[PDB]
């Protein structure tokens, strides 16, 4: 009896598939679909780029952490071909086995060689460097060992974030509802705890996201399952127990928060309440706006590093929505109200299961890469016509 | 699988209209820190 | 500089029906007499003996679609704010302004309707792009008026959500298993 529902559901998943596949040549200017070996838990675009002008493309790089199986937890680097304007394959390589799970693997902005990795299976943060990757040999039987082991938490950490300006400053929010700001240039071989700059207990339920300001050392935000946003400044003395602010942002467990890279005043917040909230720091009594359109849990969100009014959101209904926020308050015809509010811009659904995560390629405009639960990678950019 | 189709002040002004309309719509040591960071 | 015309206002005086709407008190009009499951082939009986009480209809999600429901296009509705008991209840909802025809709905509806004596005249007026017709002769059924509309907080459980209750990695491990045997290409 439950079969019937499951098989129908699988079939309309397939349905959405080739109904996206069928009309692709009228929607996108680029599509690269890659069936990697393994489920890719995360992706992060690499800011260094090769330009083969005579050959006629560019290659960007990607860092993946995948699972081969249970306990087989690995990392890899990919090269990605983008076509050239000014005058075609996805290559996997650099595969190194990890000691334990990866849920979030963040690389330091001003130095690619370092990657802070944590997973849902351990409360230790493992930070890897040049030598750890380059001393590894795929012929060896053992995995890598990171540059450092950072441990203050007692539950696994959910995510991390480097400081974009403060050199070698990191944060780690965990499942035991605590925060930790870390400083690697303050190591001691005798004191692995000297890396511990601050530890905070402001949150009340398991933290889902902690993340720094794009242009500021001392500003970060934390969001937790108790439906609360907390604003932290680390150079506060009372910050170990008192957050800078605490706001009731949503009515469901918050999943993620994104900071506007261009503008230091806007942040975005997603929850299982299928609604996306905006926030401005001079008026925190008030939800800045609310974007509708997902009809089940939204999981994760991100701004565009080229234009700020473009916001991307991913959800459990197998869609990713792109919003151009320059359309607040605008008029829309009667038939134009079908697809949603006019500030909705684009909607991509080429996947077939819960999209794991996204990332913008910062070297090309309008392009994004998404990894999904069905072992699929998607590199896609819409046509000019919708935004040109 | 690869699909390829071979074929600015507007974006900035749309950004600015966003800022303007949205700000027109809009109108503790935390405020102290923020107002230190504001312009 | 274009001329702007304003379509008129529409006023509704259900003041003579007052002795009937209030025949039975509150706290004693809690349970509808009978309950029906809407389908485009539903026909109420004659309900003369229970004037002044209410009935409960239950409409599914598919029925509120201008593409699935065939009765929605024939425009079978007579009256304004009090309708003959021949009228199609979906069209009553969509004309009394409880949903929109252009946007598709995603919940189950539970409607509660009054039972009212026949009227001398049924006036037809255009609202929400639904032009209910008029009946000037003598009706032979009774009349219905919406008492209240209640939407279902959960209508159906999409299986990708029931599996969304499971943890990512755990459900992901069963994913790998299915990928193994698969018995076909």
């Amino acid at each position: 009896q439950a079969s019937e529902e499951g098989i129908n559901q699988e079939k309309c998943i397939n349905e959405e598939y080739k109904i996206w596949k069928k009309n692709s040549p009228f929607l996108y200017d680029l599509i690269i679909t890659r069936a990697l070996e393994w489920p890719c838990m995360s992706l992060q675009w690499y800011p260094e780029q090769q330009i083969f002008a005579e050959h006629g493309y560019t290659e960007q790089k990607m860092f993946l952490g995948v699972r081969a199986d249970v306990g087989k937890y690995l990392l890899a680097v990919a090269s990605i071909q983008l076509p050239y304007l000014n005058q075609l394959r996805v290559n996997i390589s650099n595969l190194y086995s990890h000691p334990e799970s990866v849920c979030s693997a963040k690389l330091m902005p001003q130095d690619d060689s370092c990657v802070a990795t944590v997973g849902n299976y351990h409360n230790d943060v493992l930070v890897f460097d040049k030598e750890s990757f380059e001393s590894y040999s795929s012929a060896s039987e053992s995995p890598l060992k990171p540059k450092y082991r950072l441990t203050k938490h007692t539950q696994p950490c959910t995510s991390v974030c480097w400081n974009f300006l403060s050199k070698g400053t990191l944060v780690s929010g965990s499942q035991d509802a605590t925060l930790s700001c870390w400083d690697l240039n303050a190591y001691n071989e005798s004191d692995s705890a000297s890396v511990l700059k601050v530890h905070i207990s402001s949150h009340e339920k398991q933290v889902s996201d902690v993340r720094f300001h794009y242009k500021h050392q001392d500003l970060l935000a934390s969001v937790s399952y108790d439906q609360y946003l907390h604003v932290h400044d680390i150079r506060r003395p009372d910050a170990s127990t008192k957050p800078a602010r605490s706001v009731h942002a949503h009515s469901g467990p918050i999943h993620s928060v994104a900071f506007n890279p261009h503008n230091d005043f806007i942040l975005a917040t997603c929850s299982t309440d299928k609604t996306i909230a905006l926030w401005d720091l001079r008026n925190l009594n008030q939800r800045l706006h609310t974007l509708e359109g997902h009809e089940d849990i939204v999981t994760k969100i991100s701004f565009s590093p080229h234009e700020e009014p473009i916001l991307a959101s991913t959800s459990a209904d197998r869609r990713t929505l792109v919003w151009d926020l320059s359309r607040i308050g605008e008029d829309q015809p009667a038939e134009e109200a079908q697809d949603g509010p006019p500030e909705l811009l684009f909607m991509h659904g080429g996947h077939t299961s819960c999209t794991i995560d996204m990332d913008w390629c910062p070297n090309y405009n309008w392009t994004m890469a998404t990894a999904a639960e069905d072992n699929i990678l998607q590199i896609w950019t819409p046509s000019r016509s919708i935004w040109g | 699988n690869v699909y390829i189709n071979s074929y600015d002040q507007s974006s900035q002004s749309k950004k600015q209209n966003r800022t303007t309309n949205w700000r027109r719509w809009l109108e503790a040591n935390t405020d102290i820190k923020f107002f230190s960071e504001t312009t | 500089q274009v001329r702007q015309f304003v379509s008129p206002i529409i006023s509704i005086d259900n003041s003579a029906l007052e002795p009937f709407l209030n025949r039975y008190p509150a706290s004693e009009s809690l349970f509808p007499v009978t309950e029906y499951e809407y389908t485009p082939w539903l026909e109420f009986p004659l309900l003369y003996s229970s004037i002044g009480k209410f009935v409960r209809v239950t409409i599914d999600i598919k029925w509120l679609n201008a593409a699935i429901n065939p009765r929605l296009c024939r425009r079978e509705i007579w009256g304004t704010d009090v309708y003959t008991d021949d009228s199609d209840i979906a069209t009553i909802l969509a004309h009394c302004g409880c949903f929109s025809l252009l946007k598709p709905v995603r919940k189950i509806a539970v409607v509660d309707l009054y039972i009212l004596p026949p009227l001398v005249h049924y006036k037809g007026t255009r609202k929400n792009q639904i032009e209910s017709r008029s009946w000037s002769s003598r009706q032979d059924g009774i009349s219905l008026k919406i008492k209240e509309v209640t939407w279902k907080p959960a209508c159906a459980s999409i299986f990708e959500n029931s599996i969304h209750t499971l943890t990512l990695e755990e459900r992901l491990q069963a994913r790998l298993e299915l990928s193994r045997s698969s018995t076909f290409k």
